């Protein structure tokens, strides 16, 4: 289930929006901004010169639409547990039980398919240039001519490389 | 006499001073001169863990334990006011020192207990009427035992109390509750109990040297675990001096 | 461990004793060509 | 249920003002004239039970006494927190620039 | 003769199914106690308190690690540079707890490793070779060297080798490039080229030679039944080989002495594996990459980033990040 | 040759040491500060800085449990704490004023530093032998502004390379001269091939 | 962007009275404050003291203001600590303490008028950067 | 380099590994064979130069495989024996290795990585006292993603204020 869209609020009542997760990212910070982009309260790292955490700022969140529609948390652990959700985009319940789910993110098939083939046909190139060279080299797959004339390698013997009627 | 480089790599460092089989002496109080101890040392010769048993019917004891952090246990340069009371009674009450010292010692079949090893706060006194401090004398008293990692220390996953993640940022939809515990971080703050019993005075000079015992509970790991009951038993010295 | 010291040091003379007294053998003797 | 006391203590007037039951010494160097003999003098002589109290340090000079009033509405005072207090953390908190 | 004749005859006798030879002797229980405590604590060793502050590091397999994690952990910060025999502990249990075995295996494989160069001397005299393969297996023995033994002394602490494990050499690496920005520093810009350029020269020669092999097999069999060992003609046409490479780029930018390319062929690799082991020995005593932070400047004076700068960011990350709990004061000076 | 090549390469390794260890025969007024004694520098300031405001250095417990500023050696001497835990056998003329019978003296630290000591520490901080080939003086982060190596760092670093190579030329020399002495160091005479005399190993 | 005159307008006294710096005098500045004062106050940071930085508003907090020329070429003289208790020339660099710091037995008033001027601009410049430490690299 | 540390944890990649495998090994082998050539050298020269000792057209090996043989037998326990063997393993291992890391990296386009263990992430969350050296290199990983991103992915406008940034205690 959704939960519903969260805002988030300071002290102020001036709207707040979780700065989104990128996928580069394994982990990612909680910053909330004012609709202009400026920081207005974040979840700290060190705390002895925090200035924008949720309990300073007052940080408060309400949800519209879903599971927690028309609900409001003020409980500062609370909010910062839906905030690090909103990193995420939009907040859902779910059954993390039934498969003893372990809370680390996975590919789709879109992903899946897309790394065998692309991995696949990488490889396929190599079975290519292979093939190929063995059917336009045929005749000395088992080595070169053992009295291949000296005058067809070394340098100005043939005016064309390679063609025995060039001879100078 | 020795210097450090006499000293230096010889363990001596980490030994309290002894007295003198001679020193049986008297150290007269006056109840009119304010004193303080100029430097307590405790050195301690056993740890003992009190065992956990299934069952809370069975006597647990204090069992022996194997150190395995080297020469780097006493307490030493340890001084404070030692008031004369109403009762004629004494009390030490510590005022500053090397105070503490990180220990970790090894259960039989290897659990390493690390616990906070000191007097921090101590106050501690004698029997009333102490008119001078003899071989009879016996300091009892309490300590202050803060947790063994201050408040920055941060977890091998990055997590900490004044710094570090609020979360296990490797299980980004992990539920949170079950992981709580390991999650936030708590400083614990606990009472300690010790005795010195004194065994050699020198009144000439105001030594005293003695045997200790305390009783203190080890490192919760930042409330990720329960203590352990520890028993610290070893030999001590104090100078006291009018001041 | 004063009896495992004085074992390795009494090993480790053996072998570097060996090492010593080897190469003083006529070590350069030691070879196909010119000796 | 469990709590982290320090993301509280940032609830409370600690995570507003100076407090002088709590606070790094090195947060003194915000306002004129206090560090650091002032901040080391307020720490020393530490919890006060109101932000006044400070006045009543033994040996202040009167110029000393002056710098105090004229902060008073910078100051705070909660209770002494024991994970801010301890391992000398309000000499030297582990943080530099 | 006597038995003492005997045992130099037996010890140097060219007819050992391995070689022992007088760098073997000291070479071979060196090698043995260093395999057999390596294994052992690789599999069985408590955590060890690295960096001295009472946060021991798991490395065992028994302890919670996987081949990949595994290690066996560098001794105490609180030892530094300090001999911690097993004899110098009150018992095994705190020899385990600071990192007691690191120090003997690191020691114990440096010295038998340095046999293992003087006996590969050994040997060749012995056998009527010319001598300088010894000389080839220096670079990599350096390379060791560098990491387990002279890093260590130039930063005062055996808990700053390289760790014995995969990721524990990850660690190292993220570590010293914080630290020293060792991308920046030119001789280990001369160990990349040597260690690439030692792969291209051999998928290259690798090549030529195959290239031009001799038909002397059925168009079944496999080639190398065309090669027998001993055989005195050699096997491939270097003149056909020259021939192609001569042409793929230019005629003097290819060898047709059989002797100067395998010259250039040791030498590559075996020359910039030497600046690389130099390159950790020198950064050993702080003489680091090129820093070129904030090197360009606007006509304002505000500092125009290069890409030193983002290179800077990332190792700034390491910096305040690594041994977390380890430094009290603001700069990390070792 | 290749006996003396062995001596020398033996004697820049030694050289390589002094220069980054000795501070009596290099005095750290001439050359700089140790790599140890800029790291011992470093807890002494602070040491001194946080005692000024007020802390008790002996009590004041780490992040870890240890002393923030003071703790023991393995042996149990008092020493410096954080990472120059490591550097705790490093003597130095501003620092053994402090050091009593046990160790750096508490006693001494609370009421006997001296200014020139302060100063000295300061100076030897600032001056650790960290820096980049391009003479940026500081840790590999720092921004350019302060033109300094260390003159140890110079001789070290120098002195370790020569070593090195000095070594391999040992080993060539030395495996050169045998082969010579004893006849094949020009190949393997293709008639009286050593290996073809020998029993087979298998 | 330039170094123009109006970068190089600093204050010169506490009273509001401003000084227009040349060119010149700037990179002075710059040379003798890397001369005498980087090795502690590289990028306006203080290594041995973290606590106290070179940025403008906390020198204007310093006690006596040390925001200003007139300020800074004082605390060059006869440096104190912050809240100006203190004369700690014995430990900080200054003209008094010059048989103590060598390099500062060379220093010209117009030298000291050149580092303050130095201290001055670089932050109209950097911006928080000056005096920021390593987050701002 | 640094942005695959960091974000992909590339180190970890066993891909990556193989291709490390397959360089190291390849200039191992380029090292040892160039080595072994110039040291089993047959005499066909008086020159004290070696160089001049061989002649392009001439049919014999310039070099003794039975001596190399013999040398690396009783030093290392193994040789080999087929110089067409030989120089096909030199084309095979690093060719075979290259390739290896261009599959890592194909995987990598995708965020595909070998990132974590997950066996260790849930011990390590349990467990506090629980630290290896992968989880230490995270904590390295971690910092090179919040110092470096905010410069180095200038289209993302991060803000970061101070508070957030991971750090080690004091530096
Ligand atoms: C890429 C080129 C292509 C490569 C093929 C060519 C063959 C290789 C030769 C390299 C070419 C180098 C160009 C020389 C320029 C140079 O060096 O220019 C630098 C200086 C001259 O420039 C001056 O360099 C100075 C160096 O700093 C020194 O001076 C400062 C101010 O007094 C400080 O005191 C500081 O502490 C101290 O380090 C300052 O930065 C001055 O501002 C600046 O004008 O040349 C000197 O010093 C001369 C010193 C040469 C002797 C080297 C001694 C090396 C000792 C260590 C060996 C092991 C280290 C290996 C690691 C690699
Ligand atoms: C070749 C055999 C050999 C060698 C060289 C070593 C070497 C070492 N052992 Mg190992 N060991 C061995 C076999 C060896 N071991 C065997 C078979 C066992 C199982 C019984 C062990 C079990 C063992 C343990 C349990 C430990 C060691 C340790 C050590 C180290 C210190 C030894 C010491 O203090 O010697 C002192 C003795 C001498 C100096 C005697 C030399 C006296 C001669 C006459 C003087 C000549 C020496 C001179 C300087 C140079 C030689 C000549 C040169 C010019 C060519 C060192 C790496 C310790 C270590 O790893 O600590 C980290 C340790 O704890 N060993
Ligand atoms: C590029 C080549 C190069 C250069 C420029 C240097 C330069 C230097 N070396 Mg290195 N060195 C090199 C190559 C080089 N070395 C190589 C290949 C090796 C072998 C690997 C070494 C091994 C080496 C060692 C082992 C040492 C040096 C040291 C030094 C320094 C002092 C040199 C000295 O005083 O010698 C000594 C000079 C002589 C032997 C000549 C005679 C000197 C007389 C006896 C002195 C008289 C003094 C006396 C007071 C006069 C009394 C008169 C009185 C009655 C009034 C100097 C920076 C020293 C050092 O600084 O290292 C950190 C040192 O200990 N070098
Ligand atoms: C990596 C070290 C190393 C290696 C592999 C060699 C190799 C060689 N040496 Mg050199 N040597 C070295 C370092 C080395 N050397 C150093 C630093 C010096 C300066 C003193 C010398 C001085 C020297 C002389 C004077 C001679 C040789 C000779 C030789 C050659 C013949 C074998 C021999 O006599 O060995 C002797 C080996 C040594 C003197 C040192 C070997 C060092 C390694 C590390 C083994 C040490 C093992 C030891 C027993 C372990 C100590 C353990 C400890 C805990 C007690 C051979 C190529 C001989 C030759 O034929 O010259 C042309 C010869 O006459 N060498
Ligand atoms: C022991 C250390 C070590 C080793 C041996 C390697 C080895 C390798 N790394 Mg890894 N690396 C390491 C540590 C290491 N790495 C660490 C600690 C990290 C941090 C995580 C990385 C991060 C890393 C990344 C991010 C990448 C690698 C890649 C590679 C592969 C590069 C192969 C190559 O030659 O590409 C060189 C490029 C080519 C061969 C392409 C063809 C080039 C043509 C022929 C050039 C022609 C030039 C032309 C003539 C013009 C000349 C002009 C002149 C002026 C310049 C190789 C397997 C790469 C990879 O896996 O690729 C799939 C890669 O992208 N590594
Ligand atoms: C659209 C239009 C106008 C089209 C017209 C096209 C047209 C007709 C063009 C012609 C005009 C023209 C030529 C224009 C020029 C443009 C131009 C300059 C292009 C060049 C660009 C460029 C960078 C090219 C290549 C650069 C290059 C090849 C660099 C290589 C350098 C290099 C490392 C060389 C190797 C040197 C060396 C010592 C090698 C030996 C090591 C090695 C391989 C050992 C292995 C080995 C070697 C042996 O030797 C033998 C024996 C054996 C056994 C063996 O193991
Ligand atoms: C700018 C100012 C200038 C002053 C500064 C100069 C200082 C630099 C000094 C460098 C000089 C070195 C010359 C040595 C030549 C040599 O090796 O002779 C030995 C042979 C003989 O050549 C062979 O010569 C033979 C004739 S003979 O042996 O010389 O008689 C002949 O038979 C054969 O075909 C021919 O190839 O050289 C060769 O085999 C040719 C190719 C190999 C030579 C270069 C490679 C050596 C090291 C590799 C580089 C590593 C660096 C990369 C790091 C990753
Ligand atoms: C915990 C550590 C445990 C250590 C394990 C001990 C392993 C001992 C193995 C003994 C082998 C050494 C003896 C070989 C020595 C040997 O067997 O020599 C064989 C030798 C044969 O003589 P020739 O010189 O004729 O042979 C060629 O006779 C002797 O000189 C004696
Ligand atoms: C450094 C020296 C590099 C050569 C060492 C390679 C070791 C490989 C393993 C042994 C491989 C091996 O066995 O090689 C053997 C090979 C040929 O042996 P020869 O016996 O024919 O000649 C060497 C002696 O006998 C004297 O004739 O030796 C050389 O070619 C020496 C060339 C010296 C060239 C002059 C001195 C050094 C300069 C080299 C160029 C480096 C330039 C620097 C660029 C940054
Ligand atoms: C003091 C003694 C030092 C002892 C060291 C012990 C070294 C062990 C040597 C490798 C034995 C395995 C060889 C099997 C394979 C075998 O029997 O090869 C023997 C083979 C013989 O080559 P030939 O030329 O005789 O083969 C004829 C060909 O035409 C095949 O048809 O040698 C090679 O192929 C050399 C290239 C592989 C060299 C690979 C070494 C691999 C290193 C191991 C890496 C993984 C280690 C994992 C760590 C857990
Ligand atoms: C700690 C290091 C020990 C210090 C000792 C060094 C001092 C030098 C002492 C040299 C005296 C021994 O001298 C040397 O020893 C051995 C054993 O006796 C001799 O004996 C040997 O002779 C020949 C030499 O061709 C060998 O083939 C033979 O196998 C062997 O019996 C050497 O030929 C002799 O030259
Ligand atoms: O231990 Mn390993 O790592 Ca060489 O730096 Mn200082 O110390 Mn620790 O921090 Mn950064
Ligand atoms: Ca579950
Ligand atoms: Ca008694
Ligand atoms: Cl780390
Ligand atoms: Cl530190
Ligand atoms: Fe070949």
């Amino acid at each position: 289930a959704w939960k519903g869209h969260a805002v988030f609020r300071n002290k102020e009542g001036e709207e707040l929006f979780v700065r989104r997760m990128p996928a580069f990212f394994e982990s990612f910070p909680v910053i909330l901004t004012d609709k202009n982009g400026v920081v207005k309260a974040d979840i700290p790292f060190r705390r002895a010169e925090s200035k924008y955490s949720f309990e300073q700022q007052g940080v408060t969140v309400s949800f519209y639409g879903g599971e927690l529609n028309g609900q409001t948390f003020t409980d500062p652990p609370t909010v910062k547990s839906y905030a690090r959700k909103a990193i995420f985009g939009e907040i859902f319940e779910f059954d993390t039980e039934t498969l003893n789910s372990d809370g680390i993110f996975r590919t789709s098939p879109r992903g899946w398919f897309t790394f065998a083939h692309a991995v696949f046909a990488l490889l396929f190139f190599f079975g290519h240039i292979w093939h190929g060279a063995r059917t336009l080299f045929r005749d000395v797959f088992s080595g070169i001519d053992p009295e291949l004339s000296p005058e067809q390698v070394e340098w100005g013997f043939y005016q064309k490389v390679g063609d025995v009627t060039t001879r100078r | 006499t020795l210097t450090y480089d006499d000293i230096v790599g010889t363990g001596l460092a980490n030994k309290c001073p002894t007295l003198d089989d001679t020193a049986r002496g008297a150290y007269p109080i006056d109840s009119s001169q304010t004193y303080r101890i100029a430097r307590l040392c405790l050195q301690p010769t056993t740890f003992l863990v009190k065992e956990e048993p299934k069952n809370k019917r069975q006597e647990a004891e204090f069992v022996p334990t194997k150190l395995v952090t080297r020469e780097t246990t006493s307490l030493d340069q340890i001084q404070g006011e030692l008031k004369v009371n109403s009762d004629g009674s004494l009390t030490f009450v510590e005022e500053d020192g090397i105070d503490f010292q990180p220990v970790t010692v090894q259960m039989a079949g290897g659990e390493r207990i690390p616990l906070l090893f000191t007097v921090k706060n101590l106050v501690a006194s004698t029997q009333p009427n102490v008119t001078s401090i003899t071989t009879s004398t016996d300091f009892k008293g309490e300590f202050n035992v803060p947790s063994y990692r201050t408040a920055n220390f941060l977890d091998p996953k990055g997590r900490g109390l004044a710094s570090g993640y609020d979360s296990a940022i490797a299980l980004p939809q992990a539920k949170e509750e079950e992981l709580a515990r390991a999650n936030v971080k708590r400083f614990s703050l606990t009472k300690g109990q010790i005795s010195l019993n004194v065994a050699k005075v020198d009144g000439r000079t105001g030594e005293i040297a003695g045997t200790f015992e305390s009783e203190q509970l080890s490192d919760d790991d930042m409330g990720a675990h329960e203590p352990h009951e520890v028993k610290i038993q070893g030999v001590f010295y104090a100078s006291i001096e009018p001041a | 461990m004063e009896t495992l010291k004085i074992t390795v040091y009494i090993v480790v003379t053996f072998f570097v004793l060996l090492f010593v007294f080897g190469f003083l053998s006529g070590d350069p003797a030691r070879n196909p060509k010119r000796k | 249920e469990l709590v982290n006391v320090v993301d509280e203590k940032l609830g409370t007037a600690y995570g507003e003002k100076i407090d002088l039951n709590n606070t790094n010494i090195a947060a003194f160097i915000q306002y004129r004239g206090l560090y650091p003999t002032l901040a080391k003098l307020i720490v020393k002589n530490a919890p006060y039970e109101s932000v006044e109290d400070v006045l009543n340090i033994p040996g202040l000079t009167e110029r000393q006494k002056q710098i105090l009033r004229e902060n008073l509405e910078h100051f705070t005072v909660t209770e002494v927190e024991t994970a801010l207090v301890e391992g000398g953390d309000r000499y030297n908190n582990g943080l530099y620039k | 003769a006597n038995l003492w004749e005997r045992f130099c005859n037996w010890v140097t006798s060219t007819d050992n199914r391995l070689y022992v030879g007088w760098f073997g002797v000291i070479m071979i229980p060196t090698l043995l106690a260093a395999t057999i405590c390596f294994v052992i604590a690789f599999i069985a060793a408590p955590p060890v308190d690295i960096d001295g502050i009472r946060e021991p590091v798991s490395g065992s397999l028994l302890y919670g690690n996987n081949i990949i994690t595994g290690a066996v952990v560098p001794s105490s910060n609180a030892i530094g540079l300090h001999f911690y025999p097993i004899w110098e502990a009150a018992s095994l249990d705190e020899w385990l707890y600071n990192g007691g075995p690191y120090q003997l295996i690191i020691f114990h494989f440096l010295l038998g490793a340095s046999c293992y160069m003087g006996r590969q001397w050994e040997l060749s005299y012995r056998l009527g070779m010319r001598p300088w393969i010894c000389v080839a297996y220096s670079a990599p023995l350096a390379s060791a060297f560098a990491v387990f033994l002279i890093y260590p002394i130039g930063q005062g602490s055996f808990s700053d080798g390289m760790p014995l494990g995969i990721s524990g050499t990850f660690n190292f690496m993220i570590v010293f490039q914080a630290e020293h920005n060792i991308l920046m520093h030119p001789f280990h810009q001369l160990g990349v080229a040597g260690v690439f350029g030692g792969a291209l020269f051999c998928a290259m020669h690798g090549s030529l030679v195959t290239s031009s092999l001799i038909r002397e097999t059925t168009e079944t069999e496999s080639a190398n039944y065309g090669y027998k060992f001993g055989q005195e003609e050699e096997t491939y046409n270097i003149v056909a080989a020259h021939g192609y490479f001569g042409r793929l780029i230019f005629q003097y930018a290819s060898f047709n002495n059989s002797r100067s390319l395998h010259f250039f062929l040791a030498a590559w690799p075996v020359v910039g594996v030497w600046f690389t082991a130099l390159g950790i020995s020198t950064m050993a005593f702080n003489l680091n990459g090129f820093n070129f932070n904030h090197s360009v400047i606007d006509a304002k004076g505000n500092v125009i980033n290069t890409w030193a700068d983002i290179i800077n960011r990332a190792n700034l990350g390491m910096e305040v990040m690594h041994e977390r709990n380890a430094h009290n004061f603001p700069l990390d000076l070792a | 040759l290749s006996y003396s090549l062995g001596a020398l390469s033996m004697m820049g390794f030694i050289a390589t040491c002094f220069v980054w260890f000795n501070n009596t025969v290099y005095p750290s007024e001439f050359y700089g500060p140790t790599g140890p004694e800029a790291s011992q520098a470093q807890a002494m300031t602070f040491l001194i800085r946080d005692q000024k405001l007020g802390a008790n250095v002996g009590s004041a417990q780490g992040p870890t449990g240890l002393g923030k500023y003071l703790m023991r050696s393995p042996t149990g001497e008092i020493i410096f704490g954080g990472e120059t835990m490591r550097f705790w056998d490093f003597r130095g003329p501003w620092l053994e004023p402090l050091r009593g019978p046990n160790g750096l003296d508490l006693n001494k630290i609370k009421n006997d530093i001296q200014p020139w000591q302060e100063r000295r520490a300061a100076e030897y901080m600032t001056h650790a032998p960290l820096g980049s080939l391009n003479s940026v003086g500081g840790v590999a982060t720092e921004i350019n502004s302060v033109n300094f190596v260390s003159p140890r760092s110079w001789l070290a670093t120098s002195h370790f390379v020569l070593a090195f190579f000095f070594l391999v030329g040992h080993l060539w020399h030395a495996g050169r001269a045998r082969a010579a002495a004893a006849g094949f160091e020009k190949g393997i005479d293709r008639e009286s091939e050593p290996v073809l005399s020998m029993p087979s190993l298998d | 962007a330039e170094l123009t005159p109006e970068v190089l307008t600093v204050p010169l006294n506490s009273e509001g009275k401003t000084i227009t710096l040349t060119e010149k005098q700037y990179l002075e500045g710059k040379r003798l404050f890397q001369y005498a004062c980087a090795s502690c106050h590289v990028g306006g940071i203080t290594k041995t003291n973290p606590s106290l930085d070179l940025r403008t508003e906390t020198l204007a907090l310093a006690t006596p203001p040390r925001d200003n020329i007139e300020g800074l070429v004082d605390y060059m003289k006869n440096p104190t600590t912050y809240d100006g208790e203190q004369e700690i020339a014995e430990v900080h660099p200054s003209l008094r303490s010059a048989d103590i710091f060598p390099k500062m037995r060379n220093l010209t008033e117009k030298d000291l008028v050149a580092i303050a001027g130095h201290i001055l601009v670089e932050p109209k410049i950097l911006g928080d950067k000056w005096g920021g430490g390593k987050v701002y690299y | 380099l640094l942005f695959f540390q960091g974000f992909h944890n590339w180190t970890l990649n066993p891909f990556h590994m193989m291709g490390v495998a397959g360089v190291l090994g390849g200039a191992l082998l380029c090292a040892i064979h160039g080595a072994t050539v110039e040291n089993t050298l047959f005499q066909d020269g008086e020159g004290a130069s070696t160089f001049r000792a061989f002649n392009p057209t001439q049919a014999e090996e310039t070099y003794s495989m039975v001596t190399a043989n013999r040398f690396w037998s009783q030093i290392f326990g193994i040789a080999f024996s087929n110089k067409r063997w030989l120089h096909f393993f030199m084309l095979f291992v690093p060719v075979t290795g290259l390739w290896m890391s261009a599959i890592g990296v194909v995987g990598l386009a995708l965020n595909l990585r070998s990132y974590d263990f997950i066996s260790q992430e849930i011990r390590a969350a349990e467990d506090p006292e629980f630290e290896t050296f992968y989880t230490k290199n995270l904590l390295l990983n971690e910092g090179i993603r919040a110092w470096m991103a905010p410069q180095d992915q200038p289209h993302e406008n991060f803000v970061f204020p101070e508070e957030v940034l991971p750090r080690g205690n004091a530096l």
